[PDB]
């Protein structure tokens, strides 16, 4: 005469804790070339 | 704001959210608990035992 | 500009109030704030910053 | 026309083998984020302290994974925003230098969390996360719990709920706080 | 004061309210206007952060419900957190209160 | 503000429709999310409430 | 490609074992605090004038005090403020520089003022405050009062 519940039983566990940030790319080695230099 | 680097800021870090009245002016209470209501005026040219 | 200077000038302002609810827990304070009015005389909007 | 050290470049020669990351996170995070070391409540990560793992432009996450490096000492003025630089590896040239992406560093580990369902979580007409609990002589009850994070598809509850204790995750629209039933293990473990 | 007197009366009373104290700022236009601070800026600021003022409109549960924006009740309370509130300028630092008013 | 929440939201426009209410008093308001500012960290980004 | 004193710089070396805290207050404050100061109304001795004793952005205080440089000399133009710099030490990088924080610097005391609650004093008609005092012969008498600054819940 009484429903039942479905359940579930929670217990200790550890965790990692991940953090999401934003930020863009750079590359490791950019070398614009400048012509120290002067010409045509 | 956000600049283009990526950093951004929220208004989580400036101000603090949350839910509430919109007027905290008149809130009542009856028999000593907390309560509130609403008051009933009458429309006119009509009877109140009806209403 | 002017228009826009005159719409700025003289505007009635809803500026709050001291103690408004929710307050401070155990603060009796209570007053109303008058911020800006709209200007009544000729040598009031006579001093108009543009 | 090219005089002696001009300002505009000339021909842009990069190499993408390595690439970098730069990441901000707020100052707000970092202040909570050193006072929950010093306190007894969160801990420091350990071996794997500096894995880092990138998720792209699309929501993909990137196979590979690097290491972090130099959360650096300066902040900026208008932003307020601490700078992370992260090292990648890059053998097929997926990533360009450019590309606004999502890096997700690891910090802390707690001992006793615990951990509710998402199934067990909704929220009330105030708007704080409250969930049923059966109690020990099987009669359900609300409690007023704080969910700070989610992770998978998981709660993480901080207070309110305690270790051991019972949520209820199949059966929600027969039940209001009060009626007494008998505990049933349910589907998903 | 007349009337309270007068036998042929019985509980004279006034309907309004005796009167309050008002804190009345003076907003001096021309050192606002000479720090670079515009005079619309001011006046939504306090507007703003005094005032509850509206803005839009959002859903909770099917019935749609407003949004109000008003300063926390700490720096709002006595006319010491006047000097709190902060305006920026058109060159890009902030200014405050208590510097013009 | 929860139970007055309820009867706003529930209770008063059925209790309005209805034959012969003109005009109601509500003692006490629904929920309406507020944002509430502080000048501290409105200074520590440089922004106004604009 | 570098060249001899360019723009742009090329990596920022700093240390930060001690740091500076540029402080701002504006003019009218510090004008009307040099007012009441030269009066005879307060004064500013003790070893306190110098302590500051800040806290960051999120109300957490900081558990080490500093002290109090040099006052500049001439405002800023644009914002009408002078900056007070001090000196804190920070053992092991508890504050990076470049925050906003929040300086606490003693200004000083007043030897045997009296405090009036805010339940006493109500304004009249020009703006005078007053306060309805009971006398000797217990008989209420007027008189003004210039109260003008709030503390807790008492003027």
């Amino acid at each position: 005469q009484t429903p039942e519940v479905g359940i579930v039983t929670l217990e200790a566990q550890t965790v990692t804790l991940n953090t999401e940030l934003p930020g863009r790319t750079n590359a490791f080695r950019i070398a614009e070339v400048r012509p120290q230099v002067n010409g045509i | 704001k956000v600049n283009p680097d990526g950093s951004q800021v929220r208004l989580k870090d400036v101000a603090d959210v949350g839910l509430g009245g919109q007027d905290y002016s008149i809130n009542a209470q009856f028999n000593g608990s907390p309560a509130s209501g609403i008051a009933i005026k009458l429309a006119t040219g009509a009877n109140a035992l009806d209403t | 500009d002017v228009s826009s200077a005159i719409q700025a000038q003289n505007v009635q302002i809803s500026s709050g109030q001291l103690g408004g609810l929710p307050a401070v827990k155990g603060q009796q304070l209570n007053a109303t704030i008058i911020g800006k009015t709209r200007l009544q005389t000729a040598e009031q909007f006579e001093n108009i910053l543009l | 026309l090219v005089t002696n050290g001009q300002a505009n470049a000339m021909a842009t020669v990069q190499q993408l083998d390595p690439i970098y990351v730069d990441v901000t996170q707020p100052s707000t995070a970092l202040l909570r984020l050193r006072r929950e070391l010093a306190s007894g409540q969160l801990e420091r990560a350990g071996d794997n302290a500096a894995k880092v793992s990138l998720k792209l432009e699309d929501g993909s996450q990137y196979p590979l994974e690097g290491r972090l490096e130099f959360s650096e000492v300066s902040v900026d003025e208008g932003t307020g925003s601490v700078t992370i630089r992260a090292v990648f590896p890059n053998p097929n040239n997926e990533l360009l230098p450019g590309m606004f992406v999502h890096a997700q560093l690891q910090e802390g580990v707690k001992q006793k969390a615990i951990l509710a369902p998402q199934q067990g979580v909704t929220r009330d007409l105030k708007g704080q996360a409250t969930a049923l609990v059966v109690n020990a002589q099987n009669k359900v009850e609300l409690r007023v719990i704080k969910a700070d994070r989610v992770i998978g598809d998981k709660w993480l509850v901080t207070e309110g709920l305690n270790a051991g204790d019972k949520i209820i995750t199949e059966g929600l629209q027969f039940v209001q706080p009060g009626v007494e039933v008998k505990t049933v293990p349910a589907k998903n473990v | 004061m007349l009337a309270a007197q007068n036998p042929a009366l019985q509980r004279v009373r006034p309907n309004g309210m005796s009167d309050e104290p008002q804190y009345k700022l003076e907003i001096d236009d021309e050192k606002a206007s000479a720090l670079g601070v515009s005079l619309a800026d001011i006046n939504s600021t306090v507007s703003i952060a005094w005032g509850s003022s509206y803005v839009n409109d959002f859903i909770d549960r099917g019935r749609v419900k407003r949004v109000y924006l008003q300063g926390r009740p700490d720096a709002r309370m006595n006319p010491d957190d006047l000097s709190k509130w902060y305006v920026r300028n058109d060159k890009g630092e902030m200014v405050p209160f208590n510097a013009f008013a | 503000e929860d139970l007055s929440n309820y009867i706003v939201s529930n209770i008063q426009d059925p209790l309005s429709r209805t034959k012969g209410v003109g005009d109601f008093q509500v003692f006490g308001s629904q929920y309406s999310m507020r944002i509430w500012l502080d000048p501290a960290k409105l200074n520590s980004y440089q922004l106004t409430p604009g």
